[PDB]
């Protein structure tokens, strides 16, 4: 009766872990000041490495500088050693971060580097590096403490399975977070036992991006393939399957400029948030071979927004209850 | 199959350095010899599709040196058999020459066996298949000793065959269809060298 096992799934970078943090923030132990600090060395590591990619992108994509003076700033950054002990762990000390801030601020205001970021759809880069590069000010202070939103926007690749417990609406939730990458999926099968519900996350923002395992496969294309295998698994015939179309904030601003035909050559519709988003949702629910028996509970979320996550999760719990304790 | 280097550096590429760089299930005639690999396929099918066609093919081709046709007709072709398989309207009516009949049942299961091997392949790549670990670990094996390899395959098959036995409450609601399958799979595995 009151024992619930939930599985967070989806392809890589869809927002799964961002969700856990939201859960911890709204239900479990919300992040203490000291907890947030732990996210500092990683935030500085998203910034510096994100930039490393931009500067490499500029030279590779052949984007003329906006100031040739910043070429000496570019070297300083390429010099950064990423295989060192702490940097390998995806961490960067304040002492050293502050040693690059000057070159980062300059390279960030450069026009050439900006045009590179605008063409990011051609190389692996987390669009959360932009949120930090615009806040270099609050980050350049002595003792900087990540805010509640900074933690959520922080990035860290997840490998393996991560279990979590918490009580909400008198139900004992056993929430598991996994890694989405292809090599990470084999580890999934160790959790297909007695699943009460599955929340398959998808990122609307990458219908124009490629996988990082093979820079030649549409992310959104993999998400659909991955969903068709889960949603139709004999292990989940009696499991409530919730689908989260995440990153609606980034998509709503994405369609306007880059087209959606980059993913659906047959999409004859318009580049509207309402019309395109409604198109994608059908792209998925259609993969359902058991449209009669199996039901999919779709939702448009924004994992980084707490209020939205709290609203949507409350609607997800009411579904789990009606489908079991009836 | 051929690799290629990345153009632009990805921030989290070193985090997956040894995970990158990825035809074992092209035909049944190929995997029917590999006990371990077959247990990976045998699971996928038994669990997701109908074990009929696949098992039939295995028990069929098992023939090659009598009484086998006796139990065969009682588990697959029997109008009331548990693991009934879709047979041609031709032989259905017609029920040494045994050769033509068996051969005529297999060919009708080609489209099904072929279509499930492909489904397995598809899942394989996406990483949505079980036992990939043991499967892969059984691939990166070097040695001037051939017969020794086959040796460990048998033990792996045993591990999987048991793991698939103890926990099989997913084949189908039918508490008996599962007994037939495990048994069928059991018998064939014994033909390779798997202890039961
Ligand atoms: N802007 C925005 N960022 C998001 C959203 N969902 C997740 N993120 C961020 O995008 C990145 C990927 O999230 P992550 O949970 O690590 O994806 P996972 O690999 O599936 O766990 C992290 O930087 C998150 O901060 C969203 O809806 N909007
Ligand atoms: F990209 Al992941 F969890 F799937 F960090
Ligand atoms: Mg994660």
């Amino acid at each position: 009766a009151r024992e619930v096992k939930l599985l967070l799934l989806g392809a890589g970078e869809s927002g799964k872990s961002t969700f856990l943090k939201q859960m911890r923030i709204i239900h479990g132990q919300d992040f203490d000041q000291r907890a947030r600090e732990e996210f500092r060395p990683t935030i500085y590591s998203n910034v510096i490495k994100g930039m490393r990619v931009l500067v490499d992108a500029r030279e590779k994509l052949h984007i003329p500088w906006g100031d040739n003076k910043n070429q000496l700033h570019g070297d300083k950054l390429m010099a950064f050693d990423t295989r060192a002990p702490m940097a390998a762990q995806g961490m960067v000390e304040t002492r050293v971060f502050l040693q690059y801030l000057p070159a980062i601020r300059a390279l960030w205001e450069d026009s050439g580097i900006q045009n590179a970021y605008d063409r990011r759809r051609e190389f692996q880069l987390g669009e959360s590096v932009k949120y930090f590069l615009d806040n270099l000010d609050k980050l350049g202070v002595p003792d900087y403490i990540p805010s509640q939103q900074d933690i959520l926007l922080a990035r860290r690749p997840t490998k393996g399975i991560h279990e979590t417990h918490f009580t909400f609406k008198d139900l004992h939730f056993k929430m598991f977070d996994v890694g989405g990458q292809r090599s990470e999926r084999k580890k999934w099968f160790e959790c297909f036992e007695g699943v009460t519900a599955i929340i398959f996350c998808v990122a609307l923002s990458d219908y124009d991006q490629v996988l990082m395992e093979d820079r030649q496969t549409n992310r959104m294309h993999e998400s659909m393939k991955l969903f068709d295998s889960i949603c139709n698994n004999k292990w989940f015939t009696d499991t409530s399957i919730i689908l989260f179309l995440n990153k609606k904030d980034l998509f709503e601003e994405k369609i306007k400029k880059s087209p959606l035909t980059i993913c659906y050559p047959e999409y004859a519709g318009s580049n509207t948030y309402e019309e395109a988003a409604a198109y994608i949702q059908c792209q998925f629910e259609d993969l359902n071979k058991r449209k009669d028996t199996k039901e999919i509970y779709t939702h448009f979320t924004c994992a980084t927004d707490t209020k939205n996550v709290q609203f949507v999760f409350d609607a997800v719990t009411d579904v789990i209850i009606k489908n079991n304790l009836k | 199959p051929g690799l290629v280097p990345v153009s632009i550096i990805g921030a989290e590429d070193e985090d997956f350095e040894n995970e990158l760089e990825t035809s074992q299930f092209q035909s049944l005639e190929q995997v029917k010899r590999r006990p371990a690999h077959l247990m990976a396929l045998l699971q996928h099918v038994a669990l997701q599709f109908e074990p009929g066609p696949l098992l039939c093919c295995l028990h069929a081709d098992m023939l090659g040196s009598k009484k086998a046709f006796l139990d065969f007709y009682h588990s697959f072709l029997e109008k009331t058999a548990v693991l009934r398989v879709p047979v041609p309207p031709n032989v259905a009516f017609e029920l040494d020459v045994q050769r033509r009949f068996v051969q005529e049942v297999v060919q009708s299961q080609q489209v099904a066996v072929g279509r499930q091997l492909e489904d397995f392949r598809s899942k394989r790549l996406m990483g949505m298949t079980p036992w990939e670990q043991e499967l892969a670990q059984l691939e990166a094996w070097v040695g001037r000793d051939r017969a020794s390899y086959e040796a460990r395959e048998r033990h792996v098959a045993e591990r999987l065959l048991m793991h698939l036995e103890e926990m099989q409450h997913t084949i189908s609601t039918d508490e008996e269809k599962s007994a037939a399958v495990v048994n069928a799979i059991g018998l064939y595995m014994r033909h390779l060298g798997v202890r039961t």
